[PDB]
């Protein structure tokens, strides 16, 4: 069954590499829309499923412990084509495309960290990359954006410390950009990786919601951040 | 599968000779390994032709006091215009001002009482134009020579000041 | 002469008359750019230990560097090098992807 929350100003993003002094900026680009409904996933028994990508996907997530680690992006999830990878060790994110056999139910088996129940073939990949964080940089929220345009994969990512409340919350960050991969590759399915620990998990929950095309007005404060946004077909104000 | 010799003594023709063949192409992606581009050196306080990472322009750089944000590379002002970059190899923040201009006026009393002139070039400063060089507030009146005495407004030249014939 | 160019006359009455353009032209030119990155070792294929033989060849992709190619340019008098597609004195300005 589905389980869904409003989700009010989140998934901002910062459009370009540019610098703004205090001014009210006008763009046109792939945002979650203001007041949706972002769908609410438990996939803790153990049940993760494998949903669309159409455009974009923001990912917001509140785990204290280390179990939402990675994801998995593809066209069939299986060989002869290709299939992009992101795990997450301890010390380094390992970004990999190769034709991965992707097996049913993937997840990381911990003890050892072992990596042989996620696939079975590792054929051929025209890609490698190695950064240190990626993750984890009371309960913090950390939210992500993917959006894939023109053979260029964006990661947009931001980590904040919130109280507690309905872990979606009202209020305003602007999500600063982390890689931009050219891996040429055709993506609209994707499922997110776990870890196990060798069978039994913790309590995942993760928020899964699509961007759209629409057009924003930005207001970008003197120090160069965005303060506030306004989305140009919610209201009327 | 047979083998093949390499004796030393043998002839030009039966010597190992080592062959790698590069294979280029260029398939879908908008960008994957490339060359090096070229770098010179940057000039400060001079009025140059600029690159900074693809951003192809004219101006004068100075050391400026804006911050951007860890990913940003250059600024623009409002009405949609580049005023900072980041030097891509130095990592500094630079303001660009364009190069000076405006028009000029040729200040003639009619060529029946005079051939002299003066040239009064509109907000430029009188160390950026290339005997009597004064400082209007609104140009930079070269040929005049400026009194604190007052007459009546003869040929105005703007913002209180004014020319004439006179000895 | 050239107020009486602009005005079309040969009688200039008194007055502020404009009559052209200033423009400074710039100095020189600044290419400035980013320090260094990956330089794709050339190095490993251009000097291993043990070729492989030739039904069994070897096959080195490249990813992502910025690739000098003037080196390649320090190993012998190469009995040939023969570049078919391009021409190898402009190597140093093209991208190419694989
Ligand atoms: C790019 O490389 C240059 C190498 O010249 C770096 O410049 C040096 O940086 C160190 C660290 O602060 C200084 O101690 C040296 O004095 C610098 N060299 C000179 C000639 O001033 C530069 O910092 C590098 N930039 C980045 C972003 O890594
Ligand atoms: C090709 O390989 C040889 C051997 O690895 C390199 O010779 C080395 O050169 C460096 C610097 O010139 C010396 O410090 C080493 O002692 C050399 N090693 C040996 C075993 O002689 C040679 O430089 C390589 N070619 C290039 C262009 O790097
Ligand atoms: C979210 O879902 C609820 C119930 O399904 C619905 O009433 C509400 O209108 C939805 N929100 C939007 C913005 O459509
Ligand atoms: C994660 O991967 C890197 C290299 O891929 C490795 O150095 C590191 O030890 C791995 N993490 C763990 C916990 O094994
Ligand atoms: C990678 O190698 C496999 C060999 O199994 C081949 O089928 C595939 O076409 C190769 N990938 C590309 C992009 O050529
Ligand atoms: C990617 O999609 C486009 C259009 O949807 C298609 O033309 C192309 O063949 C696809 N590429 C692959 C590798 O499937
Ligand atoms: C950010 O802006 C505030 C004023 O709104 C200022 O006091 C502060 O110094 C700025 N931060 C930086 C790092 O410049
Ligand atoms: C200008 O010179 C002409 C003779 O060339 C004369 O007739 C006229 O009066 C002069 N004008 C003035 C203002 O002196
Ligand atoms: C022109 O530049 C000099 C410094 O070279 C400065 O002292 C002077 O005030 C400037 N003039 C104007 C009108 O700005
Ligand atoms: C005009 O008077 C001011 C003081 O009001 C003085 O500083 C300046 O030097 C005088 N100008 C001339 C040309 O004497």
């Amino acid at each position: 069954p589905p389980a869904y929350t409003n989700s009010f100003t989140r998934g901002v993003y910062y459009p370009d590499k540019v610098f703004r002094s205090s001014v009210l900026h006008s763009t046109q680009d792939l945002f979650l829309p203001f007041f949706s409904n972002v769908t609410w996933f438990h996939a803790i028994r153990f049940d993760n499923p494998v949903l669309p990508f159409n455009d974009g996907v923001y990912f917001a997530s509140t785990e204290k412990s280390n179990i939402i680690r990675g994801w998995i992006f593809g066209t069939t999830l299986d060989s002869k084509t290709q299939s992009l990878l992101i795990v997450n060790n301890a010390t380094n994110v390992v970004i990999k495309v190769c034709e991965f056999q992707f097996c049913n139910d993937p997840f990381l088996d911990v003890y050892m960290e072992s990596e042989f129940r996620v696939y079975s073939s590792a054929n051929n990949c025209t890609f490698e990359y190695v950064s240190q964080p990626f993750l984890m940089d009371f309960k913090n929220l950390r939210e992500f954006v993917f959006k894939n345009i023109d053979g260029y994969f964006k990661i947009y990512s931001k980590h904040t410390p919130i109280n507690l409340g309905r872990d979606l919350p009202q209020g305003f960050s602007a999500l600063e950009p982390l890689v931009d991969l050219p891996i040429g590759i055709n993506i609209t399915r994707f499922q997110t990786l776990l870890a196990l620990h060798r069978w039994t998990a913790g309590a995942a929950a993760y928020y899964v919601g699509y961007l759209q095309p629409r057009t924003f007005l930005l207001k970008y404060n003197e120090n160069g951040t965005i303060t506030d946004a306004v989305d140009c077909a919610l209201d009327p104000l | 599968l047979q083998s093949y010799g390499f004796r030393p003594t043998y002839g030009v023709g039966h010597q190992p000779y080592r062959v790698v063949v590069l294979s280029f192409e260029l398939l879908h992606a908008p960008a994957t390994v490339c060359g090096p581009k070229k770098s010179t050196n940057l000039v400060k306080n001079k009025c140059v032709n600029f690159n900074f990472n693809g951003l192809t322009g004219t101006g004068v750089l100075t050391e400026s006091n804006k911050k951007f944000l860890p990913f940003q590379q250059f600024g623009r002002d409002i009405a949609d215009t580049t005023d900072a970059v980041r030097d891509p190899q130095t990592l500094e923040i630079l303001d660009i001002t364009p190069c000076s201009f405006g028009g000029v006026s040729v200040i003639t009393p009619g060529t029946n009482t005079s051939n002299q002139v003066a040239v009064l070039y509109q907000g430029v400063n009188c160390t950026e134009v290339p005997s009597n060089v004064f400082q209007t507030r609104a140009g930079c009146l070269i040929g005049a020579e400026y009194v604190n005495n007052s007459y009546e407004c003869d040929i105005p030249i703007g913002a209180g000041i004014c020319a004439s014939y006179q000895t | 002469s050239e107020t009486k160019c602009t005005l079309k006359s040969f009688t200039v009455e008194k007055g502020i008359y404009q009559t052209s353009n200033f423009r400074v032209q710039p100095t020189e030119s600044i290419v400035r750019f980013p320090n260094i990155t990956n330089l794709c070792p050339f190095d490993e294929v251009f000097n291993a230990t043990r070729f492989a033989s030739v039904y069994a060849w070897n096959r080195k992709r490249i990813s992502n560097c910025v690739a000098d190619y003037s080196v390649l340019y320090n190993f012998a008098p190469f009995f040939a090098f023969k570049c078919y597609g391009v021409s190898p004195t402009k190597l140093n300005d093209l991208c190419f992807t694989n």
